[PDB]
């Protein structure tokens, strides 16, 4: 055995091993999660009972034939909103667990109520836990909670959701709208109903 | 995705009007980004502490350069070994480096 | 005229809810407001008014 | 062998993360007025007796976990750095043992605040979050009574304690405005007409998008809330009948106060009950949810169970260790006759392995740590490395032989 | 850490003299066969 | 260690978080240290 | 339809619902004034195109009933690009002369 | 050059790349973005004076 | 409120730059290595190398 030979094998292990080092910035873990596909639809201003009945039930008759899949956990809000989280098995593709749960949605899409599906329906992967939270605040011609939700949306928000593997974004307030608040009595007075 | 969730955020802060600063209520970051210097730190001071118990048991720098420069190596080229074949390339593997150390 | 009647009574409408999300200030009580429900039985069915 | 059973199981240990968060929760039906007077509270907390310590709070109203609700509410805490907070009663550990007290000391409603598990979720350690489910096709009503009578009877058992609360539950009262069918089509209103009234002018509508300095945005109509915040305001509204003239709403309306879920559940199709609860301080796991398990087959008909959480599902250091070891036990007694042969050395090394986790269950049994992976992997590491000096002794004593 | 290093004194102390080894060529090869 | 990766799935591979890298350490040790170790304890000692 | 009315109608409606596409480069856009829109999402060199596709086309799914009735029955469709053509086969009339 | 000499419109002609397209070889593709939300106008004369 | 980005062209992230000197060189770190195979000593890693 000659040493100027064994002297280059471990010159060989440092650059193999120092280029592997390259994988930075390294996240911390090894993931644990069963992978978690959501589903989520928002009846405006409908109650629990009838957002189950009328969104939330048709949803979950219609989700046969996924492959793989541990469970389906469901919500059904007061405030009209609903999450259907298929929770699938510890290492399956996580990008095809995606789209056959949308595509069982694309069956029940014209069943719900031509309310919720303007509002949006959406599918997505999820964490259930926030990797990292950016406040926006104002230290000067100071805005309004009204005025900077909408501007952290109209300016910011839709460049991220899309940018580096994000499952969702929780925007913390909401982009501007034009509301118009009418009055019953004004309404009244000139015959007029809000429709 | 946090090396570019700053990206992102970096290229529009010089439209922004008076008063938009960003905060930092809720970073994960700075943690793991301490998950390494911790390690490395235990990592390098298992380094000196072995170099030290080699002068002790058998005395003279021309012999305790051995058994210092045959650590790194191995240590780096399973750095290497975590790509091969269909497996790994991870963090806590970082660490379970030291418990290996 | 059958089709028209069981739409208008047999249907799940939203309505909104007692001191809403912009709220006047010093609202007590938030409670949600059911209205119309989807109809249950045969008996409920029959019901249905001309 | 008494020193690895009296030694308590754990996971992945609690971790300081520099960032945690607190919860709050109110009653039936409170509004943003009420939440925000306690996340002032806690928001005060943080600022005015805990500078030292906590660097910003990030209290959000409205938005808490389990669901959104104008009842909910959480504040997410950074902390100042890691060296600037030197005591045990200075990291995470202890100032939510303090977050925890000084909220449940004094408050209307309820202030939690918690440590991240430094992980997604999928279990603690010894807790479960058990699954009642509807499976005959009973009412909601009866579901609920019967999720009573689970929690009734399992709080009958803090002699084997458990821990057991459900989720969201509330059920709060909600008011149903009946409208008269027939009333309605005599005195000649549209029953799409008052719907819509109903619908717009309370809850809100989306008409259609508007552009905004290059942008698109949504139209809402809502109507001012000055007529909305009372059951009263209902009568103030006023449809267009056909003969050209108005007709308000209490002379086609009933207007009653009922009962109703303002979070109903379903667990695979059929309407179920989250309940979360606790193993105990003796007992672990195992028999946590085999007690649970027929304190709910002592419940009315109709009525089954599952598990999610938690319950694994095919996980734990049980089921994991006797397929762990064993087969670390039929490859170790083998590959030990490599260069060894007879059935000698093989009981030369194989029966140093005590020697290694004696210290191991000494040093964490008499310092306050536990069984958790990281105790696993650090006593499996040590036992080859107790190896490589019994395996090189009796090699260096077979060699000499 | 003090999963090792308490596992390593005694994978010390009583593996460099005590009751396995030693015992380990001659209680666990011969006094038999 | 190796015979610990067939672990299984929602404590993920978390024993598996290293069965391997002990023994892509230590196999690669066994080996470093016989082909590089000897070949230095030639070159420089005594 | 105008460019301008395609931009505010269609054009927005698409964009603001391509959120959590895995992978991406960069988007770009046309909205013409024939009434043609095009949505071309750049993915980096060796992702999935098959699943590349899907996705983007699952995001759409979110925005389709927020279209015009008028462009929903018009088609809508996503797919694999390359900007230039494999071939070309032109079928030419020499007897009974048929028309454009 | 018969197109550019004489034409009342713009016609060019040039050779197939090679490819499908990415990158001439010193050539560029410039990308000006409207970013505080300014009217299409102002892009355009912004587009002009760079 | 005007904005630029780089999208044709301009990469991103390749060309010879940022290609060549991560070429030759880490084709250097090597050659010098293997050429000591059978050839030991810092002596014919430059009767070939140059």
């Amino acid at each position: 055995d000659r040493p100027i030979f064994a002297w280059v094998i471990a010159i060989i292990i440092m650059l193999a091993g120092g280029l592997a080092i390259l994988k930075l910035p390294v996240a911390q873990y090894p993931t644990i999660a069963p992978p978690a596909v959501t589903i989520s639809a928002s009846y405006p201003g409908a109650d629990a009972k009838t957002v189950q009945d009328t969104v939330t039930q048709v949803i979950e008759q219609n989700m046969n034939g996924i492959d793989n899949l541990m469970y389906m956990s469901s919500n059904s809000d007061s405030t009209g909103t609903v999450q259907i989280t298929l929770t699938f098995e510890s290492g399956t593709d996580a990008d095809i667990a995606q789209v056959q749960v949308q595509n069982k949605l694309q069956l029940a899409m014209p069943l719900l109520p031509q309310e919720v599906q303007q509002q949006g329906v959406s599918v997505e992967k999820s964490s259930s836990s926030f990797l990292m939270v950016v406040g926006v605040i104002n230290t000067d011609g100071t805005m309004t909670q009204e005025d900077i939700s909408d501007y952290v949306a109209a300016n910011m928000k839709d460049a991220i959701s899309r940018t580096s593997g994000v499952g969702d974004v929780q925007l913390f307030g909401s982009q501007y709208a034009m509301r118009i608040w009418m009055n019953p009595n004004e309404l009244n007075k000139f015959q007029l109903t809000p429709v | 995705t946090a090396a570019a969730i700053r990206a992102e955020l970096a290229k529009m802060e010089p439209f922004f009007p008076s008063g938009l600063k960003i905060v930092y209520p809720y970073d994960t970051t700075p943690f793991v980004k301490i998950s390494i210097h911790e390690v490395v730190k235990t990592l390098v001071e298992a380094i000196i502490l072995v170099f030290l118990v080699m002068y002790l048991f058998l005395q003279n720098f021309r012999a305790t350069l051995i058994p210092t420069i045959a650590v790194p190596v191995v240590l780096l080229g399973t750095f290497a070994v975590l790509a091969a074949f269909g497996f790994s390339i991870n963090t806590l593997t970082m660490f379970g480096m030291v418990l290996a150390i | 005229d059958v089709i028209t009647a069981i739409k208008a009574q047999n249907a799940q409408v939203a309505a909104g809810q007692l001191g809403g999300t912009p709220p006047v200030k010093g609202q007590q009580l938030n409670a949600s407001i059911i209205a119309q429900t989807r109809l249950t039985s045969t008996e409920e069915f029959g019901k249905i008014l001309l | 062998a008494y020193l690895f059973v009296r030694l308590p199981s754990s996971f992945l240990p609690d971790e300081d993360q520099g960032v945690f968060m607190t919860m709050v929760q109110l009653p039936a039906g409170a509004t943003q007025e009420r939440t925000q007077k306690v996340l002032n509270e806690v928001t005060h907390y943080y600022l005015t007796k805990e500078k030292n310590n906590v660097e910003s709070v990030f209290a959000v109203n409205g938005f808490g976990f389990a669901g959104r609700g104008q009842n909910t509410g959480i504040a997410f805490v950074s902390l100042k750095d890691w060296a600037d907070r030197p005591g045990e009663e200075n990291k995470v550990e202890a100032i939510t043992m303090r977050a925890t007290r000084a909220f449940s000391q004094i408050k209307d409603a309820m202030v939690f605040a918690f440590n991240l598990p430094a992980i997604v979720e999928l279990g603690t350690a010894t807790g479960f979050d058990f699954e009642l489910i509807d499976q005959a096709g009973l009412g909601h009503e009866k579901l609920t009574q019967a999720r009573n009578q689970l929690l009734a009877e399992a709080a009958k058992h803090p002699d084997m304690l458990t821990s057991v609360r459900p989720n969201g539950l509330e059920d709060t009262p909600q008011f149903k405005i009946d409208i008269d069918q027939e009333k309605a089509q005599a005195l000649g209103v549209s029953i799409n007409d008052i719907n819509t009234t109903l619908g717009a002018a309370w809850g809100g509508s989306y008409v259609n998008d508007f552009i905004d300095r290059g942008r698109v945005k949504k139209v809402y109509v809502m109507s001012e809330a000055k007529y909305r915040m009372l059951p009263d305001d209902i009568g103030d509204w006023y449809v267009r009948a056909a003969d050209g003239q108005m007709v308000p709403f209490s002379a086609f309306s009933s207007s009653r106060w009922e009962y109703g879920s303002p979070r109903l559940e379903r667990y695979n199709g059929l309407p179920s009950m989250e309940i979360l609860g606790q193993a105990a301080p003796g007992k672990s796991t195992g028999e946590a949810m085999e007690l649970m398990e027929q304190l709910a087959s002592k419940l009315p008909t109709g009525v089954g169970y599952d598990w999610t959480g938690m319950s694994y599902q095919e996980r734990l250091s049980g089921n994991q260790a006797p397929s762990l070891y064993a087969i670390s036990l039929i490859v170790v007694f083998l590959c030990l006759a490599a260069l060894y042969e007879s059935w000698s050395i093989p009981f030369s090394v194989m029966l140093v392995v005590p020697l290694g986790v004696i210290g191991a269950l000494l040093a964490a049994t008499f310092r306050g740590l536990t069984n958790d992976v990281y105790f696993q992997v650090g006593l499996l590491t040590t036992i080859g490395l107790s190896a490589k000096n019994a395996i090189l002794i009796v090699e260096f004593a077979k060699d000499l032989m | 850490g003090t999963g090792v290093m308490g596992g390593m004194v005694t994978a010390t102390v009583l593996a460099i003299f005590f009751v396995p080894v030693f015992f380990v060529v001659v209680r666990r090869r011969f006094s038999r066969k | 260690f190796v015979p610990m990766a067939f672990f299984g799935g929602s404590t993920g591979a978390i024993y598996r978080q290293f069965s391997i890298t002990i023994v892509s350490a230590m196999a690669l040790s066994v080996l470093v240290a016989l082909i590089l170790t000897p070949a230095l304890c030639a070159t420089m000692l005594k």
